């Protein structure tokens, strides 16, 4: 696995 | 409260410090699926006060940020420490260290500990987590 | 202090805290640390609350701290807001106007500080002054 | 955009002898105005100070403001600063103002950009707000 | 300049897209004497995990180890950061010389000012003076 | 009118 | 002995 992520927001 | 008024009259706080932590992400968060936390608080009292009149009020933490429906995401473990000086007349004993640090000692550390979840789980690049606010009797 | 204890009371039975935030800040390094130093903290407490339509209170603490060399170099203004929530027994009338002041100054403040205390240490060393640990509050 | 790799020549030659020695915030004001149900605008403004016929050492300033909306909730205004040193071998002429906006513009807003980012992160935090991560710069 | 070449095709198409800590451990462990002289040394290696048959992207980790001393340790630290990097390609999947390369030029480049930033945090957490990394 | 607020969180 | 620690500065 390429161990990637994804962050979460409230923004735009 | 009582056993630990006398040392509260005459005890003052001089600085705070991380001593220590320890962390790792170990998996996807899930908030979806439902996200939560497990949070062990450990106190502890470092004095003695017949060659010193300073002591050392210590909190071990614990956290368990984990995936519900029950997974673990990221796990830490640190310790933040409160010094205090006081000015005496009798020394201090166990109880009344024991009494100080249980009330007015953890309370002053409790939001440098809630700071530092926030901080760590953010650097992790977790959802934030902000502890709450935690009540004292006044 | 013990009078105004008195007053709020009633509302440390019935009130428990919900949350806190800052509302606003300002601060600058005027000049260098040289010594030893030393600070003062001015605080006023308010509080926005409406009885008759809901359950809830605010106390906001205003705050003025100077940092000087013992013989100013550094200065914050900044607001902290405590949410409480508060349940009554059935037939209890509603806080008054005095209950809720007289609280906002004892209890509110007292919740607040600890808070308050990590704030100015976290904003003094970002500033690269020695970390300020506030004085506890008697 | 692209502009950024002749300010990197320009700046090399000082990039070459200059040294990070420290970093602070010299000032912030920021306030919440409404409630977050957003957006943001972030700008930024790099300066340098120096006097480079007392001093072999300058210091690289970014001023921040920033502005959150719902789709103004919230704004902040902070500076922080960077310290550097610098030595000149037996020949050497002293940076002019192009070697010095050109490193602040490229080194300096690099080195800076991280704690700026951190800075974003608590605050967001400490006003109550949806926490701001800003991106990565590139 | 080497690595610099081989890099240079895969870092002309790649973005950054994230950076995080994926690790830490540390701890005071003899306070330091007020305003004495400390000095550091501070040893890092970059990894690069990808599968370009599989995604089009590959994550850079630059492990730390970190010895705070008096001019016998005053503190030591043991972490991790990861940069998550996106590229776009009748072009060839980078080769791993061309991402071994890339993660100890550019990978280490784009995380060296996060790294800073978390030792400064770190240090003046555990209360020391808080330390400012040197340039890389 | 109170000026209240709500702090969201991804966590129960 | 007590782990105590200790700034150059002070606000006492
Ligand atoms: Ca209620
Ligand atoms: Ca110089
Ligand atoms: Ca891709």
């Amino acid at each position: 696995e390429v161990p990637t992520w994804h962050r979460l927001s409230s923004y735009r | 409260q009582r056993v630990g008024a006398r040392l509260a009259a005459r005890a003052q706080i001089r600085d705070i410090r991380l001593l220590r932590t320890q962390a790792a992400v170990h998996r996807a968060p899930k908030p979806a699926q439902g996200l939560t936390y497990d949070l062990e608080f450990e106190p502890a009292v470092d004095a003695d006060p017949a060659t010193i009149s300073a002591f050392v009020v210590r909190i071990s933490c614990h956290l368990r940020i984990q995936n519900q429906a029950t997974q673990d995401v990221a796990t830490a473990d640190f310790e933040f420490a409160a010094l205090f000086d006081y000015h005496l007349e009798d020394d201090p004993t166990e109880e009344e260290l024991t009494a100080y640090a249980a009330t007015t000692g953890r309370f002053a550390l409790y939001p440098y500990i809630r700071e530092y979840v926030y901080d760590l789980t953010g650097r992790l690049a977790l959802p934030p987590l902000t502890l709450e606010i935690l009540s004292r009797p006044m």
